[PDB]
């Protein structure tokens, strides 16, 4: 949020833990809401 | 018989660790879809959620 | 030659003293007054004559010539590759 | 024999593993460029060369000469240099406008542009430039450009390199460049840095995206700078000349020694004189000379140190010579060491180099230059706000390299006499082997404007009636 | 290449410098390197002597206009365009 | 004459961070900067470390305080050196000392 | 109006100008500047002259241009790479050589 | 300053390439800040009237700021190493054609325009009071 | 008519870092965030604190849970607010409460 | 780059007081 | 109905902190000032202090 892409499709981020130990991370961040407006439009079975 | 340096070996790694979070967040995304328009009751579960 | 000159600059000054390595860098250089292995660096002020006791020396090693006849014998040599090469040696370096 | 093992084994373990100039760049292109910036950004050096570079290569200034070819279109030449005349004024007055809008960026004009491209070219081995259409058409030309880091092109989500992807290129079976990634900017490096894909040349005809560098074997996908051969090398020198400085401040800062059996502080106060009547130690006054007296057991000595530069002048000059020859800037030029140098060595030399500049200069800034000339005129002839001449064999699209053909004129061969060189150029004109325009072009002019001010020069002389220059009758 | 990969011997093999622009490579501390500058050329002779050599070869002493309206352009007299 | 040795002081030793934190205070004596402390067996409140309760050491006060101070500050973690921090007469073994900080963010060396 | 002319100057330090309260600094804002998204510099976050240190410092927006195209604002500098806001100083490359010269003089 | 060991042809050298250097900065800034400041001051004086515009301007000055306010500057120039071989390269320069007495002034850091009016006014008061005409006449 | 305060939800105190760690549960019922936990005498697992043994609080619940979840993610670092935690209802003493998380890196302020 | 630390620490210590030109006269002016 | 931006949200409430911690700030050198001219007479004293 502190470049303002509070909307985004990914996020990578990268950073290094400080102190004695050093030590990277690589970091991905997103949220997916897969939808759709009419469930009934797909009809699902299960063949036996 | 061509070694490399440590820091190509960073970037290597690196690199083959962002494809893999990517392919990721890909199987996620394609779970999430194939649930969705495969019931219309898609769970959202996990620990630590 | 870049490596040797390198070192020996680098290598510039010794001390003798029968102490410990911290007792003998902060009573003969000083630093100390630390803020929190890797002894003690040094501030650069100016002169700091320090004293010193019997079986304590320091010695500043002179090193020597960083190019001695290096430029000359390259030159040289760089005459010598000029002429195979075919160039002239002015031109070329 | 020479190349097969060596006198008496010698380089019996050397052997380069023999690849393609991109197999062996490509693997450390990024920390190769991060090295180079590293350097420029970080030595004196590589900073008076990058600006050596700039000044010469292209100077403060650089003037456009559109010169179609009236010839092979078929063109009447009153109607080609008419129209030549039109285009060249429109040029001139939109490429050093003060609207600096010629870049989206706003922030450069086009010799500046053409420096920046020069410069990053010079140490990062390519220049990447990007034309768009703005939507504003407030302007009477929508057609700007945008400079684009090396950096900047890069694999989408580091993939790696494949036959026809190479470095976020992809390029065709011939290996001619097709489309490019870009990716906008990493600051601060938190954020998902992005890919796009732009197609080097959009099928109208116009070119989108253009990547200029200095092949060195076939198949190069990407420019290298010239640093590569220098790299270690100045980097050395930097660090010896640094831990060189440190030494001498050492070996100088440690003068005296002072030795006794007492108490260090009454030694001190009893030898250097001190200021004990007021770890602080003991610091003295400065005053007149001073002597003092020891017992037996104590002894103070000075220290004769060493001399600070015990040939290290002499290793930076060879030094200095080499990194100069690698970088191809002479190295009076490069180390603004001018001594001991005769007026024909000088002479010499600064020929040699700008030999080399003029190079560079034609193969890298008049072509790019050219390019967006060539880029600005489709929209000019588009926009007709020039018009070309009715029988126009071929159409500009077709003939784009014979409508825009252009050459440029950079800062002049400034003389080290100047009176020399000025005899010898009106020895010329006068024995006719030259001419007006090449002489003018050579001391950063043109023909045409320059008459053109005689002209008013006489008509205001004549006008007040004082002395009519030496042009008239 | 084979310079810089990773040097003669090693020798290089620590230094690795991070690719970045030079905003990302200098914002952080531009205001510490602005100090930096400042105070250097405040408290040296040699610092002094080359700003006052750049300002006294940039401009020197006067610096006069000569306004060259683009006449063509505008399509307007040589003479109105003199007088302006 | 007189002369004076001079030094900075260094709460620490090393670069792990050191963190404080504020609970209830129950001191009886004026207790000095830097002073190890525990927990009341009953009240649970908070005084000095004895030296003699083993294992119940819980962290090392920030700034010295008195009976009247309700609440006291304590670093919750940080590495200390063993000649900084006083010590009770009580605590007299070397190695109790040392590792009587173990299993928790504060570290002696 | 006491003068014909209503246009006065003022010099502004680089320190001058700024990010506000030293926060961080997003895409649009970079040491106390506005840009749009291709690059182009909109605003400036002047701060007020904090001498002496001692009031608050206060911060002020303004635009590069005015409405009708007159440039309120004119900041002149030498960009090295594409993406640059400001400048570097010439002295950047040789500021610890120079330093130790000094200190070499001193000693 | 530590002009030492320096000899003629190194001094033209040394002195050439740092002019180009510092003509060059001096464009590429000063050049720039200066056009800013002066179209900025001539818009408002173009708004205030004081100056005229011509009557059949094909474009105002709103759209053709760059146009109408183009214009170019002169600082303090090369200064001469010896000044005679200087001078003599200006006159035959002048003389042989391939130079304007507008750039030669301008490397002089001089006017054209000026000049040649204080030569007039020079001529017209020498006249008149008998002296000797100037070396420029009829 | 109706009145609803926006307030804004803080349970860190400070800005001392707090982290996250997994381990076995074994929670009797439901369970929300920001709840003192302990090791059970017996079987090793994470259990609700009964607020009322001595030292038996560890760490915090970061996230709501019931028995059916094994794992349980809890904060072993960091400091928070004494209103922000919910306590168990044994606990009935406010310096006990203040002191129970001493000798850890969870504390309170 | 340079104007962080300097090789191997060097100038750790040389932190300026970045202020202004009346900030480094005026208080020892006299 | 005209609703923000979560960043311009955080960018509201950083303002906020700051007019606030400003004010705070502010009345702490206001009481230093009003006890020494009052009594002259003038101690701090703060929690973990």
């Amino acid at each position: 949020q502190r470049e303002g892409i509070n909307a985004s499709a990914r996020y990578p981020k990268n950073w290094v833990t400080t102190g004695d130990p050093a030590r990277e991370f690589t970091m991905i961040q997103s949220a997916p809401l897969m939808l759709l407006a009419d469930p009934d439009e797909f009809v699902s079975v299960q063949l036996a | 018989q061509n070694l490399a340096d440590p820091a190509y070996r960073r970037r290597r790694i690196i690199m083959q660790n962002m494809r893999d979070e990517e392919l990721a967040i890909a199987q996620v995304e394609e779970m999430q879809a194939v649930s969705a328009v495969l019931k219309g009751k898609y769970t959202m579960t996990g620990e630590a959620f | 030659q870049l490596q040797s000159a390198i070192v020996k600059a680098m290598y510039a000054a010794t001390i003798e003293s029968e102490l410990d390595t911290q007792s003998a860098m902060d009573f003969i250089l000083g630093a100390n007054s630390q803020e929190q292995y890797a002894a003690a660096p040094v501030r650069l002020g100016g002169a700091k004559v320090p004293h010193l006791m019997p079986g304590d020396s320091l010695n500043l090693q002179t090193a020597q010539d960083t190019d001695n006849g290096y430029s000359v014998f390259e030159q040289s040599l760089l005459r010598y590759i000029a002429a195979g090469l075919g160039v002239s040696y002015e031109q070329l370096s | 024999h020479g190349g097969g093992s060596g006198f008496g084994g010698q380089l019996r373990s050397w052997n380069p593993p023999s690849e393609s100039v991109d197999a062996a760049l490509l693997p450390n292109f990024t920390r190769g460029n991060a090295r180079a910036d590293d350097l420029v950004r970080n030595n004196g050096y590589a900073a008076n060369a990058i600006q050596l570079h700039q000044d010469h290569i292209v100077g403060s200034f650089f003037r456009l000469s559109h010169r179609p070819s009236w010839r092979y279109l078929g063109i009447g030449e009153e109607e080609a240099r008419a129209f030549s005349r039109e285009v060249e004024a429109a040029w001139k007055e939109f490429a050093e406008d003060d609207c600096c809008c010629i870049d989206v960026e706003r922030k450069r004009t086009f010799t500046m542009m053409i420096r920046e491209g020069v410069a990053m070219h010079a140490f990062n081995g390519e220049l990447f430039v990007q034309a768009t259409w703005d939507t504003s058409s407030s302007r009477l030309f929508r057609t700007q450009f945008r400079m684009v880091s090396p950096k900047r092109i890069s694999n989408p989500n580091n993939t790696g390199d494949s036959r026809n992807c190479r470095a976020g290129v992809q390029i065709n079976d011939s290996g001619a460049a097709l489309g490019y990634y870009v990716s906008e900017d990493g600051y601060p490096g938190w954020m998902p840095q992005k890919w796009t894909w732009i197609p080097r040349e959009l099928p109208g005809g116009r070119a989108s995206f253009i990547h200029v560098f200095e092949p060195v074997e076939d198949g190069q996908t990407r420019g290298a700078n010239v640093f590569y051969s220098v790299m270690e090398q100045m980097k050395m020198l930097d660090t010896l000349q640094n831990t060189q400085l440190q030494s001498a401040i050492v070996k100088a800062m440690y003068a005296a020694t002072i030795e006794s059996e007492l108490d260090t502080q009454s030694a001190m106060d009893f030898i250097l004189g001190a200021n004990s009547q007021e770890y602080a130690a003991a610091p003295v006054r400065l005053g007149g000379a001073k002597v003092p007296h020891l017992m037996p057991g104590d002894s103070l000595n000075l220290q004769t140190a060493q001399d600070t530069d015990n040939g290290y002048s002499v290793f930076e000059q060879s030094l200095l010579r080499y990194i100069a020859a690698g970088l191809g800037v002479s190295y009076e030029q490069l180390s603004r060491n001018y001594a001991q140098m005769s007026y024909s060595t000088a002479r010499a030399s600064a020929n040699e180099s700008w030999a080399y500049f003029m190079g560079r200069r034609k193969f890298v800034a008049s072509r790019q230059a050219s390019q967006m000339f060539l880029c600005w005129l489709e929209e000019a002839i588009v926009r007709r706000v020039v018009t070309l001449p009715s029988k126009a064999r071929f159409s500009f699209q077709e003939a784009r390299s014979a409508w825009g053909n252009c050459d440029w004129i950079g800062s002049g061969r400034m003389a080290i006499d100047g009176l020399k060189e000025v005899q010898e150029a009106v020895m010329l004109i006068e024995a006719g082997l030259s001419t007006y325009e090449k002489e003018c072009a050579k001391r950063g002019d043109d023909y045409q404007e320059i008459f053109a001010q005689q002209v008013r020069e006489t008509m205001e002389r004549r006008a007040a009636g004082l002395k009519p220059p030496a042009w008239a009758a | 290449y084979h310079g810089g990969g990773s040097g003669f011997g090693g020798q290089l093999r620590s230094w690795n410098p991070p690719s970045e622009s030079v905003d990302a490579a200098l914002l952080p501390n531009f205001t510490r390197g602005n100090a930096r500058a400042d105070d250097l050329v405040r408290n040296n002779g040699y610092a002094a002597n080359a700003i006052q050599l750049h300002q006294d070869h940039i401009v020197g002493s006067f610096f006069r206009l000569s306004h060259r309206p683009s006449w063509r352009y505008l399509g307007i007299g040589e003479e109105e365009a003199r007088a302006f | 004459t007189s002369k004076e040795t001079f030094t900075h002081y260094q709460p620490q030793g090393n670069s792990d961070p050191a963190h404080t934190a504020t609970a209830p205070g129950g001191l009886s004596a004026k207790a000095p900067a830097m002073t190890p402390l525990m927990l009341d067996t009953s009240s649970r409140k908070l005084v000095a470390w004895d030296g003699t309760t083993d294992g119940a050491a819980v962290g090392i006060l920030a700034v010295a305080a008195d009976q009247t101070s309700t609440t006291l500050t304590f670093y919750k973690s940080g590495t200390f050196r063993y000649e900084d921090v006083l010590w009770p007469e009580a605590a007299s073994d070397e190695t109790k000392k040392r590792t009587a900080f173990a299993g928790t963010a504060i570290s002696i060396v």
